């Protein structure tokens, strides 16, 4: 069972994370069965 | 999920991904009823020494 929790917060700190507590609420519980060992993100580029 | 008790209406904000509640023993004393997703309260019925 792959357990996504996620928590979006409205933030105004420039650089670093904010100091604070927020508590990340249970987004999806999904049913893969799969092993999982490494990830990777993904960006998004800008053209012009 | 089985046990007796009485079924009340409750004053307890869940959050949608929340369905039951736990006491101290860890018996149920709210749940989220499938179909019509209302919460229920489990109040353990009366009993004592007579
Ligand atoms: C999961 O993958 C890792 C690395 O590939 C491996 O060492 C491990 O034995 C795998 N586990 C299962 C249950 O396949």
């Amino acid at each position: 069972y792959f357990k996504i929790y996620s928590k979006h917060t409205p933030i105004n700190l420039v650089r670093d994370l904010p100091q604070g507590f927020s508590a990340l609420e249970p987004l999806v519980d999904l049913p893969i069965g799969i092993n999982i060992t490494r990830f990777q993100t993904l960006l998004a580029l800008h053209r012009s | 999920l089985t046990g007796t008790g009485v079924l009340t209406e409750s004053n307890k904000k869940f959050l949608p991904f929340q369905q039951f509640g736990r006491d101290i023993a860890d018996t149920t004393d709210a749940v989220r009823d499938p179909q019509t997703l209302e919460i229920l309260d489990i109040t353990p019925c009366s009993f004592g020494g007579v």
